[PDB]
């Protein structure tokens, strides 16, 4: 046996089709070798847990980056005349005009302007300082764990 | 800060190389 | 496929070609890959460098020159031919060789020397790449018509057959007819690139109006040299700018070209239904339609059938070519009649 | 005209060495003792992979981290005041 | 009548042909003397030669076409990039050798010459031989890059 | 114009539903293939016999409905974006007059609103919209690359790969290296998925770049 | 606003395609004709031709007349 | 009551100039095929690998890389030249397996003594549903 | 190897066994049809999956069926 | 596969002489093609190592001379070898 572990038919393919089809059939538990109903249900349960962990990590990352590199406290005072910042840019391929052009908002370097509307959502529910976002990110990291 | 000068190369050049080498060794293995 | 018979019509030159076809096809494959990498890749490098804010790292007449010195030598040789290598001639064969004279008729420029630079190098290598790929598809199709390592008995199946089934991993498009079907698309690509090059170069460097003091104002103002070295330049200064004539032609005598523009767009897009789909779906769909015709006693005695695999391929390619060529035709005529 | 043999399948299947050479070593013997001494640490395939990975990881991040603004335009930073966006935005 | 092209080794049922490009005496002599085809030599020594030759070459393109070509740091940056590429190639060679060869197995190189004489199969096709080759190649490549940088930017030789 | 575009939306919804429902109901068999249930959910064809049987599985019915879904959502989003752009600029009469003919759409929505986006970088410099123009071209390239896998099918490519094996095995200094998996062309169903992923990614990236660039250039 | 609208509409379209895909997969892998005799689920397979033909008629009618009106206006 | 023919290695081969469609590393590592036939005169025939060859009068021997190539050549021989043929699979170890005609009688002629393999004693519409073989190693067919 | 199955609706035409590009199929004696014959499939390790046999069967629905399955070197038609 | 050219080095001298003899006739306004090529060679060595310019006449003379020389060499080889095979 070899990759894939869950397919005796695929594991004996002498061509490059073994890898491609090994990748594409990983999550089809019903067609794996020596599969039962109980194992199927338990695998589905574990996969759902993993999906929830990924979602919590994603939200925590968004919050941490907005708190660390954004302009949330400046945007709060004058919402209609400030551009929200998603995160910072660090690209060694950039030229000097590119460094100057992307320096917008109130930042000291190149940044990205956020268009996901997280600033308005967080301002509406009562978050006002960068300390709140850090606490939220820590709580979501704990939830993912 | 100076952290992006480390983590961006770490995630773009080192981790991909390690992962690709390990994955190739795994998929090429036989017994 | 049909008339080849070595038992009564043996020829040594044709026999020897068929005995080393693998080397020919592999060498042509490598040449095509090399030309594609070293011709189109230079355009992507230019686009990336321009987007990053580094115009000094581009392949251009100002940063990194790629001069076509072989064509310039030929131009110089042809410009100095009269009196040295063609004593009986008074002037050169053409005004484009670079003699330096200008011919103007009725306030317009007829012909004048055509300079060559970095952009011409790139576009000429693009032409070479496209022609080589087309020659690959057609020559592979001719050389493997009778047999191959995949299907030893291919000559018994004929010249125009769809496949030899889902076996051997799958055998769609193995006949010689399919190699012509695939080479039509590459011929279209190459000719489109050639005619675009001709149009932009003529409008930028040759055609224009001449004043009393002797100053030439070209149609587009000589932007070919600096704008054509990027794909964004072709999208912006050629397709976006020069399509304003055809999209503003409604309400005037040129509205027929405006209508044909959209009609050819529709015809081109309509061909993708036949190219991306397969026969079994449409034959299954017809079965349901025939059911309701039987209900009302209007079922024809000539049983409806879906198109064959070859017929569908042919319809798709025909509609694809018609739409594309008609679109370009309307665009060119509407642009050039107005200006 | 017999190209098939059962006792010898090396010639039948064409297992020939087209360009291989059996001539002895042409390098100087003292020169050979130098390289067989000093290249020897790198000849263990288990250690070489780890060494290369660790060295590449450490060297790349160190060069990146202490790079100056005369090499990287992004380490230097902007040098001009910013311009306002549309609708009078920052 | 004289004919130039002949089947490979006289067997018309093997998928190759013998042409002046493949079997010319000058071409045959030239290829047999390259390090990759010296089957009777320690793989370390062939690897050292290959590494030296390949590392020496790589400096030029990186130095001349690099992003810092028009600055005072052209040579150092180019040499460092060449060394990095050599390191990556060494990693690739090590990975290939680990994947392909198993410890304790005999060599898989052919043991028959074109004239039918029996020969000792090449030891480069074993795990130990490939490991020695890779370790020689790395040491050779680093040495060649360093030599090229030294010649170009420590001695003011009248190049170009 | 709202009337016409609403009926276009209805046409798109009905056609997509037709394709998906026909795929779901004919999954267990039909007149052309009575025993389709014995071959699974996904399989290439039943060969060239009985007139030819390309795309006869339910998976192929799903594969053909993604193109119609993308078309319908594109129409919906084009309608929404043009209406709101004209509303925000304060010139709703432009949409009212120019939305009753297709040349009006092509000229006053796509051509007119793409001027700033295609000027992100030019021979005179660059600005903050450079990345969006680059993504515009990237999406165009990825979309067109999908047509290769959709128009050209397997048996052309397996014959082409067979010559490269000979070329590698006959090349000096390179035949010392050999593969472990024998190289082959992609399968019949693989190329449908690979073509369709390229088509969707190009569609999404191109429209996202155009929308964001056009809105943010004018209103920030 | 435009980004949020486009994002959610495209996601909804993909989800709607997936629903029908998994319905077909159910009909292939899990359906049992004997346990489902003559119920609502089984009677749908009986008259699939009528449903498909009426969907075809609706699509053809809409497409014909919408395209005709647009081309007339052009 | 049939003893398969032995393979005579000293059989001469047809006159051929060589081609690029011959054997490769698979023949060295895996099996390859040999086809033999008897000819009444010298004549020209088309090689399945591309080109043309002259067959000798008397016994003939040929190596090929696939079972499809040698059965394509044998079909051509029997259809056009009216010639009988045999073919074998040769392993790198040295074992020769006789393959065809197998009985000495060709497959299209019904011959007593042949066993039935893969016969399902029902019509194709009587196969069970996939639900009835779920979570087992079997298929709807071969059941 | 692929799976090739025969059903008792076979009429003994021989057309499937004449069509196969590799020797997979053969005729055996039988009783149940006028021809007193049925196809047999003894050598399915040599099947390439071409379906030439199914194009040749005159029965309303095929008395020979091919189900594609695990792929090997022989079933892929590789001469590398 | 060896000695594929059927080496006969008398061809090199015969071809060279049979090109240099007619090409030395001064029918070009009192000058010969060989003479023009040799004068061009002499002129471009006065600024060694700077290469000839794009507008120099050296390249034309080089190509035209070597075309005839290669034709003479090839036809000499074909004639010498073909006498024994036909
Ligand atoms: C799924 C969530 C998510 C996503 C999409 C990103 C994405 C990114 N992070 Mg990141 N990050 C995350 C979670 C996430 N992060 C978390 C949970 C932490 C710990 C609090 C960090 C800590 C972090 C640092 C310290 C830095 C980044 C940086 C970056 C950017 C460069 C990539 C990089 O160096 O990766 C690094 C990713 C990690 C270390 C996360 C590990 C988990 C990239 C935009 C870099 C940056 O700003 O570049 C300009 C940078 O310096 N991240
Ligand atoms: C825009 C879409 C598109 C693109 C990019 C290609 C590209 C190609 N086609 Mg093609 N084709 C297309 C559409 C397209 N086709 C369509 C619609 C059809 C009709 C069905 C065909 C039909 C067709 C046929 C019939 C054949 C090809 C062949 C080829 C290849 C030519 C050889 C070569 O190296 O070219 C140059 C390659 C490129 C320009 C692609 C590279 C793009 C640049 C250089 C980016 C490079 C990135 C770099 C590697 C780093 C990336 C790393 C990563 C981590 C980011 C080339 C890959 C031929 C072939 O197989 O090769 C001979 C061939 O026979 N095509
Ligand atoms: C190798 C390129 C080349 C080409 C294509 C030509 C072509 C031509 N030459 Mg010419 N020529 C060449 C090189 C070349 N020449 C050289 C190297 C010389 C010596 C300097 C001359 C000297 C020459 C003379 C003296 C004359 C021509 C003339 C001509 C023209 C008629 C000749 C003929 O037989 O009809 C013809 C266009 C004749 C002419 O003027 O025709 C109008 C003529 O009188 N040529
Ligand atoms: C007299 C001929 C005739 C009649 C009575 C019908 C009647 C019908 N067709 Mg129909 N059809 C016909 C010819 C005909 N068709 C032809 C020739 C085609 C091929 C182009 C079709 C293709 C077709 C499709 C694809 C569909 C129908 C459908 C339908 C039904 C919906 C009503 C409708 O108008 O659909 C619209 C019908 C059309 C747009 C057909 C075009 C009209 C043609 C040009 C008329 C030709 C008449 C013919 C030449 C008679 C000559 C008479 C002369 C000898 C004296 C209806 C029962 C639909 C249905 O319910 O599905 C089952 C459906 O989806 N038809
Ligand atoms: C996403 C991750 C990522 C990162 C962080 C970089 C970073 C970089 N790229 Mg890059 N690149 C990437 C992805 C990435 N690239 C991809 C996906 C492509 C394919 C399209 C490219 C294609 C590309 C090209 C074509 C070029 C770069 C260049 C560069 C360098 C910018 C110029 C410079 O500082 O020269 C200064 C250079 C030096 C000081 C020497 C090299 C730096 C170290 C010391 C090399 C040795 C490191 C180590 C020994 C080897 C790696 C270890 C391994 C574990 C990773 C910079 C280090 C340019 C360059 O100069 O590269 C050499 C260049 O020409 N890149
Ligand atoms: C196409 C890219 C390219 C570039 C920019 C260079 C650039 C360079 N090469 Mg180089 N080289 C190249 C391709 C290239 N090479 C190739 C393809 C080969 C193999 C045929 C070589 C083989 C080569 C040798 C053998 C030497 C150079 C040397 C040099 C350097 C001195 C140049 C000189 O004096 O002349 C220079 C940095 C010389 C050098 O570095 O001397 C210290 C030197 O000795 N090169
Ligand atoms: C909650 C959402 C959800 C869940 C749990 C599943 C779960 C499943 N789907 Mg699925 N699907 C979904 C949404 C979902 N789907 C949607 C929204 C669509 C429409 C786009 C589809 C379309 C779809 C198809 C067309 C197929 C499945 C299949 C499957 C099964 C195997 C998955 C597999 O092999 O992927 C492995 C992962 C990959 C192949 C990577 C995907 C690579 C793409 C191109 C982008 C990267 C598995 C039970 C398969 C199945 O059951 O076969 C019988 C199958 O053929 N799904
Ligand atoms: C722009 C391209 C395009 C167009 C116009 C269509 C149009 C259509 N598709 Mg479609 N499709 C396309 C692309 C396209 N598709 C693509 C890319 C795919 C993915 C592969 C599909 C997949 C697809 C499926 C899966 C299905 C359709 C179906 C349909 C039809 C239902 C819509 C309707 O009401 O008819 C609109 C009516 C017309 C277009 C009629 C115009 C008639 C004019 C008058 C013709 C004039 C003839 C000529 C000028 C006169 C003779 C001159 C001579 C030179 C010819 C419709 C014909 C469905 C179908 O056929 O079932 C009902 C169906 O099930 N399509
Ligand atoms: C109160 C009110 C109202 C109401 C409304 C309503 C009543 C609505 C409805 C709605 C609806 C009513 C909707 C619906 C929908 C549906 C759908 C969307 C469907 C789908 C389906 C599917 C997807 C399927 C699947 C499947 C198959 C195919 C087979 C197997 C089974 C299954 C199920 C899996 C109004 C507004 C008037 C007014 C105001 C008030
Ligand atoms: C749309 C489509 C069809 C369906 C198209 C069909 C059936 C073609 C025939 C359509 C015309 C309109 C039939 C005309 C019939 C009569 C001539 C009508 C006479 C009445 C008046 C018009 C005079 C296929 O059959 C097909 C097959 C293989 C690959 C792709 C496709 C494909 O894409
Ligand atoms: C181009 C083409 C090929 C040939 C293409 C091949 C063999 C490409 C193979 C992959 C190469 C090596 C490029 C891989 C690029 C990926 C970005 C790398 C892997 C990414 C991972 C995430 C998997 C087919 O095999 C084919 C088969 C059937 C119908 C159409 C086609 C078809 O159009
Ligand atoms: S029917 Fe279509 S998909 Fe099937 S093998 Fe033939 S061409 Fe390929």
């Amino acid at each position: 046996l070899r990759f894939p572990r869950f397919s005796q038919g695929l594991a004996q393919d002498p061509t490059t089709r073994r890898i491609w089809f090994g990748i594409a059939t990983a999550h089809d538990f019903e067609s794996h070798d020596d599969i039962t109903e109980e194992r199927l249900y338990q695998n589905i349960f574990a996969s759902h847990f993993g999906q929830l962990a990924i979602i919590f990590l994603w939200t925590s990352g968004n919050l941490f980056h907005v708190a660390w590199q954004g302009n949330f406290e400046t945007w709060v005072q004058d919402p209609l005349h400030v551009r929200p910042i998603a995160h910072a840019i660090w690209d060694p391929h950039f030229g000097q005009p590119a460094v100057e052009a992307f320096t917008r908002g109130g930042a000291l370097g190149p940044v990205n302007i956020a268009y996901s509307g997280v600033y308005q959502w967080w301002y509406t529910i009562g978050l006002r300082t960068n300390e709140d976002l850090y606490t939220g990110a820590l709580f979501l990291l704990f939830l993912s764990a | 800060n100076n952290l992006p000068s480390i983590f961006v190369p770490l995630v773009g050049l080192v981790f991909p190389a390690i992962a690709m080498a390990s994955l190739f060794l795994h998929i090429q293995k036989n017994k | 496929v049909r008339d080849y018979d070595p038992t009564n019509r043996y020829n040594d030159l044709l026999d020897r070609v068929l005995r080393h076809r693998d080397a020919i096809i592999s060498h042509l494959n490598w040449v095509c890959i090399f030309l594609g990498f070293h011709s189109f890749g230079l355009y992507i490098h230019n686009d990336t460098m321009s987007a990053l804010g580094r115009p000094q790292d581009m392949f251009s007449d100002t940063a990194i020159q790629l001069q076509p010195v072989f064509a310039q030598w030929i131009q110089n040789t042809h410009a100095l031919a009269p009196g040295v290598t063609a004593p009986g001639e008074t002037a050169s064969t053409s005004l484009t060789w670079g003699g330096g004279e200008l011919v103007a008729v009725g306030g317009k420029v007829a012909l004048l020397p055509i300079p060559l630079g970095t952009a011409d190098f790139l576009v000429h290598h693009i032409h070479a790449f496209t022609i080589h790929v087309t020659v690959l598809i057609l020559l592979k199709g001719v050389l493997f018509a009778r047999s191959s390592r995949l299907i030893p008995d291919k000559a018994n199946l004929g010249f125009r057959f769809p496949c030899d089934g889902p076996g051997r991993g799958g055998t769609c498009q193995v006949s010689a007819w399919d190699h012509v079907f695939l080479g039509l698309f590459w011929m279209y690509n190459a000719i489109s690139v050639v005619i675009f090059h001709f149009s932009w170069k003529m409008q930028s460097d040759v055609w224009g109006s001449i004043s009393d003091q002797g100053v030439v104002t070209h149609i587009t103002g000589g932007n070919f040299a600096q704008s054509s070295i990027t794909i964004n330049g072709w999208l912006r200064d050629f397709l976006w700018a020069q399509a304003s004539q055809v999209i503003q032609s409604y309400g005037s005598s040129l509205s027929a070209y405006g209508l044909f523009f959209l009609g050819a767009h529709f015809v081109w897009a309509f061909s993708l239904m036949f190219l991306f789909s397969g026969r079994g779906y449409w034959q299954e769909l017809i079965e349901s339609i025939v059911w309701a015709h039987n209900k009302l006693k209007v079922a024809p005695a000539t049983q409806p059938r879906a198109l064959s695999i070859i017929q569908g391929r042919a319809v798709g390619v025909t509609h694809y070519l018609l739409g594309g060529i008609a679109t370009t035709w309307a665009f060119f005529l509407a642009r050039i009649i107005a200006v | 005209s017999v190209y098939f043999d059962l006792e010898d399948l090396g010639n039948t299947t064409g297992q020939w060495d087209v360009y291989g050479s059996d001539a002895p070593s042409p390098y100087n013997p003292l020169q050979s003792k130098f390289f067989e001494t000093f290249a020897a640490p790198f000849t263990k395939r288990g250690l070489l992979l780890k060494f290369l990975i660790l060295g590449g990881g450490s060297l790349l991040t160190y060069v990146s981290a202490n790079s100056t603004g005369d090499v990287l335009p992004i380490k230097r930073g902007p040098q001009e005041p910013p311009k306002l966006g549309p609708r009078g935005k920052l | 009548t004289f004919q130039v092209v002949q089947p490979i080794n006289g067997d018309p049922f093997i998928g190759s042909l013998e042409t002046p490009v493949t079997s010319s005496p000058l071409i045959a002599w030239y290829l047999s003397n390259l390090p990759g085809y010296r089957t009777a030599v320690n793989p370390l020594l062939r690897g050292v030669e290959v590494g030296l030759a390949h590392g020496f070459f790589l400096v030029g393109p990186f130095v001349k076409a690099g992003p810092l070509r028009n600055t005072a740091y052209a040579g150092s940056a180019g040499s460092l990039a060449a060394a990095g590429l050599v390191v990556i190639l060494s990693m690739c060679l090590t990975i290939y050798g680990i994947s392909s060869f198993k410890e304790g197995e005999p060599s898989i190189a052919p043991s028959l010459t074109l004239t039918g004489r029996k020969k000792q199969p090449d030891q480069l096709q074993t795990a130990d031989g490939w490991a020695k080759f890779t370790g020689g190649f790395f040491f050779g490549g680093i040495s060649g890059v360093t030599w090229a940088y030294f010649l170009l930017y420590v001695l003011d030789l009248p190049y170009f | 114009g709202d009337f016409l575009v609403h009926h276009a939306i209805a046409l798109g919804l009905h056609t997509t539903t037709l394709i998906l429902v026909k795929g779901a109901l004919d999954a267990r068999g039909s007149k052309l293939m009575p025993d389709k249930k014995d071959f699974g959910y996904s399989f290439p064809c039943d060969g060239p016999g009985r007139g030819g049987t390309c795309d006869i599985s339910a998976w192929d019915a799903f594969y053909l409905a993604v193109f119609w879904m993308l078309n319908t959502i594109g129409w919906v989003t084009f309608y929404w974006h043009w209406k709101h752009i004209t509303l925000w600029q304060g010139n709703v009469s432009q949409f009212n007059e120019s939305s009753t003919y297709l040349m009006g759409w092509l000229r006053d929505y796509l051509w007119l609103n793409s001027s700033q986006l295609i000027n992100g970088y030019n021979p005179f410099g660059m600005n903050s919209l450079s990345v969006w123009a680059w993504m515009f071209l990237f999406g165009h390239l990825v979309w067109a690359t999908g047509f290769m896998f959709l128009i050209s099918w397997r048996g052309y490519w397996q014959e082409l790969i067979e010559t490269l094996a000979w070329a590698h095995e006959r090349t000096p200094l390179a035949n010392l290296i050999r593969w472990k998996d024998k190289p082959v062309a992609l399968s019949i169903v693989q190329a449908r998925l690979v073509g369709l992923a390229h088509f969707s990614v190009g569609y999404i990236f191109t429209y996202a770049a155009f929308l964001i660039a056009s809105t943010s250039g004018k209103f920030g | 606003q435009a980004a949020l609208y486009t994002h959610h509409q495209y996601i909804a379209g993909f989800i709607m395609t997936g629903a029908f895909a998994h319905g077909a997969i159910f009909f292939i892998r899990d359906y049992n004709p004997e346990q489902n005799e003559d119920n609502v689920l089984a009677r749908m397979l009986d008259h699939k031709e009528a449903i498909i033909s009426h969907l075809s008629w609706a699509s053809l009618f809409l497409g014909f007349h919408t395209l005709g009106l647009y081309v007339h206006n052009d | 009551g049939f003893t398969p023919p032995q393979l005579d290695p000293n059989t001469p081969s047809p006159i051929f100039a060589g081609s690029t469609g011959g054997l490769l590393r698979k023949a060295q590592v895996e099996e390859f095929y040999v086809i033999t036939w008897n000819s009444p005169k010298e004549q020209i025939f088309e090689m399945p690998t591309g080109g043309a060859a002259i067959m000798r009068e008397g016994p003939n021997l040929l190596k090929l890389a696939r079972k499809e190539q040698c059965l394509a050549l044998g079909t051509r021989l029997r259809s056009k030249y009216k010639i009988t043929y045999q073919f074998y699979r040769v392993f790198p170890n040295g074992e020769v397996q006789y393959l065809h005609p197998k009985d000495g009688v060709y497959p299209e002629k019904a011959n007593p003594g042949r066993e039935g393999v893969g016969l399902n004693m029902r019509s194709i519409g009587k196969n069970v549903s996939p639900i009835e073989v779920k979570f087992t190693g079997k298929q709807s067919y071969d059941l | 190897s692929h799976s090739v199955k025969i059903y008792d609706t076979c009429i003994g035409c021989t057309q499937c066994v004449r069509a196969c590009p590799t020797d997979v199929l053969e005729m055996i004696p039988w009783d149940g049809c006028k021809a007193k014959q049925i196809a047999s499939a003894p050598r399915t390790e040599d099947c390439v999956g071409c379906k030439r046999c199914e194009s040749a069967c005159p029965t309303d629905f095929l008395s020979v069926r091919v189900y594609l399955w695990h792929e090997t070197t022989r079933s892929m038609g590789l001469a590398y | 596969e060896r000695n594929w050219l059927r080496r006969d080095l008398n061809v090199v001298g015969f071809g060279l002489i049979g090109w240099l003899a007619p090409s030395s006739i001064p029918a070009i306004n009192g000058k010969s093609l060989t003479g023009l090529f040799f004068d061009s060679i002499g002129t471009e060595l006065a600024h060694f190592p700077t290469p000839p310019a794009l507008t120099s006449q050296f390249w034309l003379w080089l190509v035209t001379w070597h075309l005839g020389l290669f034709l003479c060499l090839t036809f000499g080889q074909i004639g010498f070898k073909g006498r024994t095979e036909d």
